[PDB]
RNA sequence: CACGAAUGGCGUAACGACUUCUCAACUGUCUCAACCAUAGACUCGGCGAAAUUGCACUACGAGUAAAGAUGCUCGUUACGC
RNA sequence: CAGGCUGAUCUUCCCCAAGAGUCCAUAUCGACGGGAUGGUUUGGCACCUCGAUGUCGGCUCGUCGCAUCCUGGGGCUGGAGCAGGUCCCAAGGGUUGGGCUGUUCGCCCAUUAAAGCGGCACGCGAGCUGGGUUUAGAACGUCGUGAGACAGUUCGGUCUCUAUCCGCCGCGCGCGUCAGAAGCUUGAGGAAACCUGUCCCUAGUACGAGAGGACCGGGACGGACGAACCUCUGGUAUACCAGUUGUCCCACCAGGGGCACGGCUGGAUAGCCACGUUCGGACAGGAUAACCGCUGAAAGCAUCUAAGCGGGAAACCUCUUCCAAGACCAGGCUUCUCACCCUCUAGGAGGGAUAAGGCCCCCCGCAGACCACGGGAUUGAUAGACCAGACCUGGAAGCCUAGUAAUAGGUGCAGGGAACUGGCACUAACCGGCCGAAAACUUAC
């Protein structure tokens, strides 16, 4: 449940603290954004001294989520705060840390390098 | 959006043409009339259509007769993207569109050149 | 027991319920009273779980049916006379009999009744 | 050929899959059928087979009813329907006073599954259409939830049968298509439908094997 | 009597143990991750339990580097293969949600004596 | 195009249910709507109007006509209330 | 302002071919001249309306044309492949969200297979707004001696109406279908739906110096839309449970009640619902459009054609879902009742009483504005009460103990409670009324 005009953290080291969404990529008309589904954004917050400036036009992908999302199984996963990771055009993390935890849903959507660094892949 | 003039370059010879509007009122007041009864939308549009097309035709024929190899347009962003909407794909694919001001300014030769170099450095690239 | 499914009785959902323990209140100091009928109607669910209060006659179901019927005197009756008279039946304390229509505004009355029969 | 049962809807549960998957299932008591009439070509010009199933007393049943059952040798059932067959080839498997049971239905094949659809009442456009309404503030005056234009001015100055407005909805006749049934119960003779059929509990359903993927 | 609970009667499990909400326990969840089958633990305040037979379910909460979670598993769930309780709280209601709006020394929950 | 010095010129702390632009918090204004109650609307009993009114057992299409036809032409459709 | 005639201007084409394209008019453009379609623009006329046809834009709701933006099928290419240019056929479906502006239009941002062009009083104010605009206020610039004016601006300024007729969306009553009824159906004729992407295998293959990179053929997962449903997740809950503030009352303590938005807070089964769960667009066949062909003369050659025979697309017909015999050609397969009296002057008709069957009254429903529909009616589980279970809340009252008190603990998974499930005739479905069944004749066998 993440959309136009949608502000969420970013769980990276790029210098970057908001970000506003813009579009959700995937589809026209397209609605929503659940984890593991790539967005672009523009840098609302940042850092003096980081790389990413306030005002830049980046894409980045969707780690938590306040709203739960069903599993295969019936279960359901639930966070306090939606994050976001910026990425490049490989689908690679522009940073080198991640910070929390991450949902599993990336490991289906291919982002085997975020996987790696996140601390916890629940 | 009242007409335009041309400068056309072929060397030693620099030749000029003024060409003039037949749409005289291209302004639309804010008043319409008694409740909107009578509305100079229309009536403005075909005008600044008619100076476009005037404008449109005669640097065509300069196209066709002289074959320049840049056709650089200076206006702003209403009256130059829908003149270059109005010329056929014969020249539209030679147009550099500038960024100058007004009409009545005028230009010098200094200020031409000046404009003109930045693109003629990239075409010869 | 089962709520109202359309709009309440007296004209808001305070009203209707001060005019069933009203009703109540009348139906076990007389025992036969007339009303209309849709106000019997929904009086006999209501009024059938007091008396089952009192066959059971102890000091938590005594002041269950005291937070509803307010009147002291109707809590003693009910518990001196109507929670025994009815020990030897299970359920169906209640009758009710459709009667002539009122001149005024035609509207369908009926009479409720405690059983007797036994 | 083709094959169906009737039955009723007794509501919707929920079984986990051999993958540790949930699936979610729609119970049906496919009831045991007996044949009625067979409705060959000669006779009636189409092919089909008549079903019953339910039951009813013997004090309520209608007398030109009770002939019609007496006629074949068969007790009384509180529901008659029939299925149809594409073909005479297919007649010859049935006869009257044959025993349909659920056993028919193997698991893991494909089904259509046909209701009567829950009442909805006299409804709205909004519920009844998907009409998006208008505006509830910026001053709006009582048309939050109404439809609006019906038609184009003086040309034609008609309504256009097919217009869409409000009425009464629901309580119509649904089939849905390409279920997949999940396990088949011969000790109780019920169904276990994976998806969601048509109707309130306990109402009447057929249940017939699917036209497109069967 | 649950008109259908002749159909889940089937599908239900034993051995999962007498917990409530406001108990603290730890969930063995199987994982598959390349065909290779492994286990994880997720240890955290149990907030609240919807029950409806077959289709009970539970939620489990938890704070991950400075980063709450909350999970929730049907009670009945194979994947789920087994439970511990670790503790037994003291509370006041039938459903705890009111923990979302604290942290730290502030989520902390009584236990039994 | 077509400011200008008591029909004053340029500024100004405080003030304004005056006009314009932006930010934070907030929210059903919106994505995108869902449910509950009351007063009408609906049914029953009583009393009981109004503007309007050349007519009447007052369809549709393509045309014709004072140039946009329930009322004319040719067809199509249509059990009575 | 709208409608009407005209088509100068506008729009869409076409005839000739000087030239551009290295050479080469016609791959792609095409000058000077010429011929037209359409009725979207600016205009010409003044034919209906001045005892009244409310103007632009936005919203909600649509329907039609093709001069086709995407998807589908082809010819040519100055088409190596991917990607393109132009032309021919094709209207089944689809055609995004924002910044500025009252703005239609337009530029820009981020995507997409695409972000098509027009008609319907430049569709739609007895459907909504009132931002622009010419009622009355005030101010700026210019004009005027002045009252004032302005195709130059700025801040403001009441949007009335109980639907008679046609039209459209739903629902009943009456009669008919040649005796009165009841089950199950055939379908002439109609309505709905039709959209599309990414990735993997063939294959890093054909093609290409290289960079790049396929057709045809299989498989996986999605975006938008629609329908059904409530197991899961969430929303609501005016007769559910718990805490608590102010005040009045039940004589008082204890325990509760009335009012303060259900006083406010924390939850919340059933019902309704989406943000939730499942499913759908198909496969196959027929006749074709552009296009490609086979055999072959008139015309000893050549030619898809004049005789004959074939391939060919989201368009058309069957195919999927729904309605449907008031389909007046008013259909079909069966099963029930299949018989009584009186009067007119007995020609025919009228009347009463019935059979199968139906309706009203009564008890109800997740069926519902009313009606209608479905179920029950003592040979009875239809509704309520009663007992039990599921589920919600969260540990009732009384008593005892510990603490000076506020309070805590035991008795005790306690007490309270509606919708879901199963039992039980305890209360009500009653010692009851109204409708409802047949002239025959001709020919054939």
């Amino acid at each position: 449940m993440i959309q136009q005009e949608s502000r969420l953290k970013v769980a990276d080291n790029t210098g970057a603290k908001e970000i506003l969404c813009i579009r959700v990529l995937g589809g026209s008309s397209r609605r929503y954004a659940g984890i593991g589904d790539v967005i672009v954004a523009t840098v609302k917050d940042a850092i003096p001294g980081g790389n990413v400036k306030r005002g830049d036009v980046v894409k980045a992908v969707v780690v938590r989520t306040v709203k739960e999302r069903r599993r295969a199984d019936g279960s359901y996963i639930k966070f306090d705060e939606n994050a976001a990771v910026i990425i490049k055009n490989d689908n690679d993390p522009r940073g080198t840390r991640i910070f929390g935890p991450v949902g599993r849903e990336l490991r289906e959507k291919k982002f085997m390098k975020i996987v790696s660094l996140a601390p916890e892949v629940l | 959006h009242t007409g335009a003039d041309v400068k056309l370059y072929q060397g030693a010879t620099i030749s000029s043409t003024k060409i003039d509007g037949v749409g005289y009122p291209v302004h639309k007041p804010v008043t319409a009339g008694w409740n909107g009864y009578g509305d100079f939308q229309h009536t403005t549009e075909e005008a600044i259509r008619m100076n476009c097309r005037a404008v449109a035709d005669h640097l065509t024929r300069l196209v066709d007769a002289a074959d320049p190899e840049v056709v650089f347009v200076s206006g702003e962003v209403r009256s130059r993207t829908d003149l270059l909407s109005t010329l056929p794909q014969r020249v539209a694919v030679r147009v550099s569109q500038l960024h100058a001001g007004p009409r009545k300014s005028a230009l010098d030769e200094e200020e031409i050149w000046d404009l003109t170099s930045a693109e003629f450095t990239r075409r010869r690239y | 027991p089962k709520p109202t499914k359309g709009p309440r009785l007296g004209g808001s959902s305070s009203h209707q319920s001060a005019l069933l323990a009203n009703l109540a209140t009348s139906l076990f100091e007389h025992g036969r009273i007339k009303t209309t009928e849709p106000k019997a109607r929904a009086l006999r669910p209501y009024a059938e779980k007091l008396i089952t209060h009192a066959k059971k006659g102890a000091l938590h179901n005594r002041r269950e049916v005291m937070k509803k019927i307010r009147d002291k005197d109707v809590v003693h009756t009910l518990f001196a006379e109507i929670g025994p008279f009815y020990a030897d039946r299970n359920g169906g304390y209640t009758r009710i009999i459709k009667v002539e229509n009122r001149k005024g505004d035609n509207a369908p009355m009926a009479v409720i009744e405690l059983v007797r029969e036994k | 050929a083709r094959k169906g049962i009737l039955g009723t809807k007794l509501g919707m549960t929920q079984v986990f899959d051999e993958n540790n998957k949930v699936v979610p299932v729609t119970v049906v008591k496919a009831g045991p059928n007996v044949v009625t009439r067979i409705r060959t070509t000669e006779r009636d010009g189409y092919s089909a087979v008549q079903l019953a199933y339910g039951e009813i007393s013997p004090r309520k049943v209608i007398k030109p009813v009770a002939g019609q059952f007496a006629a074949a040798g068969v007790n009384p059932r509180r529901h008659v329907a029939e299925l149809r067959l594409d073909d005479e080839a297919a007649v010859a498997e049935y006869e009257v006073g044959q025993e349909l049971t659920a056993e028919i239905f193997s698991d893991g094949a494909y089904v259509d599954v046909t209701g009567t659809s829950k009442g909805k009442g006299f409804a709205g456009t909004m519920k009844r259409h998907g009409f998006r309404g208008q505006g509830a503030a910026h001053g709006a005056q009582a048309v939050h939830r109404r439809p609006g234009s019906i038609g184009g001015c003086a040309t034609p100055g008609r309504v256009f049968k097919g217009t869409r407005m409000s009425g009464r909805m629901g309580n119509d006749r649904v089939t849905t298509q390409n279920l997949k049934v999940h396990k088949v119960d011969a000790e109780n003779g019920v169904l276990l439908i994976k998806g969601a059929i048509p109707g309130r509990n306990g109402g009447l359903v057929v249940v017939r094997s699917a036209i497109k993927r069967g | 009597m649950n008109t259908l609970d002749f159909v889940d009667q089937a599908s239900l499990r034993d051995d999962i143990p007498t917990f409530s909400p406001g108990d603290t326990v730890n969930v063995h969840v199987k994982v598959i991750e390349g065909s290779k089958e492994r286990i994880q633990v997720f240890k955290g305040v149990v907030i609240r339990r919807q029950g409806g037979g077959i289709s009970e379910t539970f939620t489990v909460r938890k704070e991950s580097y400075g980063v709450g979670v909350e999970r929730t598993f049907p009670v009945h769930s194979p994947n789920i293969d087994h439970i511990d309780v670790l503790t037994r709280g003291d509370v006041r209601r039938a459903k705890l949600y009111y923990l979302r709006e604290l942290r730290g020394k502030k989520a902390k929950i009584k236990e039994k004596r």
